[PDB]
């Protein structure tokens, strides 16, 4: 049997295991280990937003209860259900 | 300010009469033959030796080491005013015993000691002792004065063009108090004056009369918008408090003299009603006063965030542009404010039909950003037969009246206006019902209220307020009630916000005028300050004097109300306001727009940094306010409250503490290159929270600063909880994880608390739905336990990080929590700063847990 590899921050400041990617704690100084959560202060969250322009938002706006992406993917565990508005 | 509009003591005929009585042999004497020791009080007749007027002293010992003195006429022609609704309860009494008696003296013991009261008969005098230590004397300088009610400037009196008919003649009361050992007194807000009160001998007394002073100036004793007749005395050895329960115009003289301070209160009407709060510690005084007039209302979390206001935001589009400007510039903000131009011609509870045509939709767009709105509602009602509020109040006879029985009419923002009689409980109930969502059309649960001009301000009235001979509920004159008029407005508004929700939502009401007890109803601010460096400086002593008398939810307009601040002053005011309880930027109608993103980037960035620090400290602010609410302890504190034996702190007012954990010295000088920070306490350490550099006390440290500096130090032995994930408003943050900042004492210990609940309801009280955690560090173990087991709360909040200052590098870090296997945590350690960061404990904040550093 063979195994798996680790993750390297895009700024090169560290290497961490992949189970610390999107684990809701900021481990990279550039925020690159938490693209899907609100854990890093300098991170970004990518709205795919099919049917309109794709957009980046601050990590602090992921699950803040406010609809930021027109596709609503920034709110997946906040109690706010966002509707698609990319029309 | 044009000072000629406002009376000096000489122009106030009762102040002139009283203040002309100088220290000497008092003509009052106690008729010990009449002495009766009743079931909860002692009564004894007093007599004026010349006039032969008979008074009655009601002397009471109270539980929690307090004494109450009340003096009224024996047979008055008409009853005198006794202040209602300020005391939260009938104070529980303690039994008096006669423990000594001669021809001229009766010694009384409170319960079984150690407090004793010596009543001297000739001249009348009271001494208060703990065993054989004299704490305080009453009438020691013979300044007691009680003008009895005679047969209906001593009578009819004019000031400028206003004539006080004065149908009851002279009725003023006055009384002096001697504080042996005390050289520093504090309190009796509100004055634009220093924290440590000055002697008045060569000048004016301190005045307590809620008044609207246009462009008020600094360092003078003129009465401003609110009056709390509470004075605190501090020395190395003891703390005392005096609570003069009177609602009429009151002047306070302070004199120094082995060191001793004498205090004399002078009031226009009512009875003598004073509480002596014997300490001995200042926190004992806080508790004693809190048991009388209550504690600070637990603010809803959002109201501890940042408030964006001005006179005035133009229209719904403007409000929404401001809202979007905060998000587009990554600046947090919880509330946007609507001043008087949002209504229809200053008819309150209305909306301008052009500029605010759809308030529900505006409020809905703010709710979708999880932000709130505040609307101003003043207590003057436009005289207008088409104004439904005016018609209903007129038809039901709920207006303040003149002596001839017609409704009083003055001038204010809408022109000619009438004044609801908020001393009338039927009026207050009407007012509270007016805030229901059916009555206040356009309002919604995220709309809150600002009560302004509630002294009441009357533009064409004497001293810009209501005539002394206007008539209120039950025939009382306006001179009797003046200083609680604003409080009643604040109270009726706050109850209305509660009732409109079915009793569930906590209110938020900012009020300009206030009295003892106002802390129970929301926040206050220091009124119309000015965009100047000295007004920035004075916000500390003003809010500190309000903190000492129970009003913890205090602040000043960030940037100054009048005039335009230079960007550097605005930055320093944001940093100052970011560490004061009530945090709102506000501005005059003719000032330039100063939303914080309109400045150059260097200033924007420093303002954003100050806003982030405030939002990160909300768990800390919230806990301090829960302690204020439960215990009566002030949130913002003078250094001498935490260091009562360090006499070099007794006057400090360019520095303050938040609770016991954070010491703040904001930069308050243009172009400053450093600040002199006094770090107090023997064997005490302090941590610079920006550099983590540890400093030993006591010392005065010179700290260099830049535009972005906010000099803040964490005390060793404390644990401060933070939300390090700053979002656009507090509602977005209130389920986020906590980072704990542990500042180790020299003995390697630290302690702290944390309060949590849903953030806005009374469920913490009615269902015990909250968490009160205790965090404690000793040996090498950080432990979380419950500081109140009655509190349970469903919450996703967890502990994502622990930052320990002053620690060595461990070999291993081990977490244990009930219900989970023993876990090991990774960590980072800086040998230069001795800062240890524990990565992701991942434990719920509702769970007991412990972390061990091996
Ligand atoms: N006497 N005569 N009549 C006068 C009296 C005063 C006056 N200007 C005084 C400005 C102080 C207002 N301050 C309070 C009211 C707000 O300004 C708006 O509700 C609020 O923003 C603020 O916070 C409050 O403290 C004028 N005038 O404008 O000519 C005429
Ligand atoms: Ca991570
Ligand atoms: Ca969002």
């Amino acid at each position: 049997y063979e195994e798996s590899k680790p993750f390297t921050c895009l700024d090169g400041t560290a290497t961490i295991p992949f189970d610390q990617v999107n684990d809701d704690y900021c481990d990279c100084k550039d925020g690159s280990d938490e693209p899907g959560t609100a854990a890093c202060p300098n991170g970004s969250f990518h709205c795919t937003n099919t049917g309109y322009k794709p957009l980046y938002i601050l990590s602090s706006r992921v699950n803040d209860g406010v609809c930021d992406c027109c596709d609503g993917t920034d709110e997946y565990n906040s109690g706010t259900v966002c509707e698609n508005t990319c029309r | 300010v044009d000072r000629s509009n406002f009376k000096t003591c000489d122009e106030s005929s009762f102040c002139k009469r009283q203040r002309s009585i100088r220290p000497g042999l008092s003509p009052y004497r106690a008729l010990l033959d009449t002495l009766q020791l009743g079931p909860d009080a002692l009564t004894v007749h007093l007599i004026h030796e010349v006039t032969k007027v008979l008074l009655v002293l009601e002397l009471q010992g109270l539980q929690k080491d307090m004494t109450r003195i009340r003096i009224d006429e024996l047979e008055p022609r008409r009853p005198r005013y006794r202040v209602p609704d300020v005391l939260v309860a009938d104070p529980p009494t303690a039994r008096l015993s006669v423990s000594g008696r001669d021809d001229n003296s009766v010694e009384l013991t409170v319960a079984e000691g150690p407090y004793k009261i010596i009543l001297t008969a000739q001249p009348f005098r009271l001494d208060l002792l703990e065993d054989r230590s004299l704490l305080l004397s009453v009438n020691a300088r013979g300044l007691m004065a009680f003008e009895h009610q005679r047969a209906p400037g001593a009578w009819e009196e004019t000031f400028k063009t206003h004539s006080d008919s004065k149908p009851y003649g002279p009725t003023s009361v006055g009384l002096d108090f001697s504080l042996p050992g005390m050289e520093h007194v504090y309190g009796i807000p509100e004055h634009a004056d220093s924290l440590r009160l000055k002697v008045t001998e060569g000048g004016e007394p301190y005045r307590l009369y809620n008044l609207d002073v246009f462009q008020y100036e600094l360092n003078n004793p003129m009465a401003l918008y609110g009056s709390v007749p509470v004075l605190l005395a501090h020395s190395f050895h003891r703390d005392l408090g005096i609570f003069w329960l009177n609602a009429a115009e009151t002047w306070v003289d302070i004199s120094s003299n082995t060191p001793q301070t004498d205090i004399r209160w002078m009031s226009e009407s009512g009875i003598i009603d004073v509480f002596l709060m014997l300490g001995p510690s200042v926190f004992d005084v806080f508790r004693q006063y809190a048991s009388l007039t209550g504690t600070q209302a637990l603010p809803p979390l959002f109201s501890l965030g940042y408030h964006q206001s001005r006179w005035n935001y133009r229209d719904e589009a403007d409000v929404l542009e401001v809202d979007q400007g905060f998000d587009d510039h990554n600046m947090p903000c919880d509330v946007i404010w609507l001043d008087i131009e949002h209504a229809d011609g200053k008819r309150y509870f209305t909306w301008d039909p052009t500029r605010f045509p759809q308030p529900l939709n505006m409020l809905e767009h703010l709710a979708s950003k999880r932000r709130k709105l505040v609307a101003i509602v003043d207590p003057h009602i436009k005289v207008d037969s088409g104004y439904r509020v005016h018609e209903e109040l007129r038809n039901h006879g709920l207006y303040v009246k003149t002596r001839d029985g017609s409704d009083y009419e003055g001038w204010c923002w809408p022109g000619s206006a009438s004044y609801p009689d908020f001393t009338n409980p039927r009026m207050r109930a009407w007012w509270s019902n007016m805030f229901s969502f059916d009555n206040y059309e356009g309002s919604a649960p995220n709309l809150y209220v600002w009560n302004d001009m509630n002294e009441p301000s009357v533009f064409n009235g004497p001293e810009v307020t209501m005539l002394k001979d206007a008539v209120h509920y039950g025939g009382w004159e306006h001179r009797d009630i003046h200083n609680i008029y604003g409080l009643y407005v604040h109270m009726a508004t706050a109850d209305g916000l509660i009732q409109r929700s079915g009793g569930i939502e906590r209110p938020f009401v900012l009020s300009r005028a206030f009295f003892s007890g106002s802390q129970r109803f929301g926040a206050v601010w220091t009124g119309d300050n000015t965009a100047e460096w000295d007004h920035l400086k004075i916000s500390i002593p003003m809010c500190l004097s309000l903190a000492l008398v129970g009003l913890s939810f205090c602040g000043a307009d960030v940037g100054g109300f009048f005039k335009n601040p230079e960007p550097e002053l605005l930055v320093r005011w944001y940093q100052m306001g970011a560490y004061q309880p009530f945090f709102r930027a506000h501005a005059h109608l003719d000032t330039g727009r100063r939303e914080p993103w309109l400045l150059a980037s260097q200033y924007q960035d420093a303002i954003r940094d100050a806003l982030f620090q405030r939002y990160s400290l909300l768990p800390f602010w919230y806990t301090l306010f829960y302690q204020a609410h439960k215990e009566g302890f002030p949130v913002m504190r003078p250094l001498w409250v935490q260091y009562p034996e360090d006499m070099s702190t007794f006057s400090i007012e360019d520095q303050f503490m938040l609770g016991d954990a954070l010491l703040i010295h904001p930069v308050s000088d243009a172009g400053a290159h450093g600040v002199q920070v006094y770090l107090p306490g023997q064997e005490e350490v302090w941590y610079d929270i920006q550099s983590y550099q540890k400093h030993h006390g006591p010392q005065t440290l010179y700290l260099p600063v830049t535009l972005s500096s906010i000099p803040v130090f964490q005390r060793g032995g404390t644990i401060v909880p933070r939300w390090m994930r700053v979002r656009r408003s507090s509602d977005c943050m209130k389920d986020d994880p906590i980072t704990l900042f542990v500042a180790l004492s020299p003995q390697g210990t630290a302690q702290g608390e944390l309060f949590l609940d849903d953030g806005h309801t009374f469920n913490y009280q009615t269902r015990h739905e909250f968490l009160l955690r205790r965090f404690s560090f000793s040996g090498s173990t950080l432990v979380s336990s419950s500081a109140d087991p009655k509190g349970h709360l469903e919450t996703p909040i967890w502990i994502e990080r622990v930052v320990i200052m002053g620690a060595g590098k461990p070999a291993a870090v081990v977490l244990q929590t009930k219900g989970s296997p023993e876990s090991r945590l990774s960590f980072q350690h800086d040998p230069e700063t001795s800062v240890l960061i524990l990565r992701k404990p991942g434990v719920s904040v509702a769970s007991d847990w412990s972390i061990h550093l091996r």
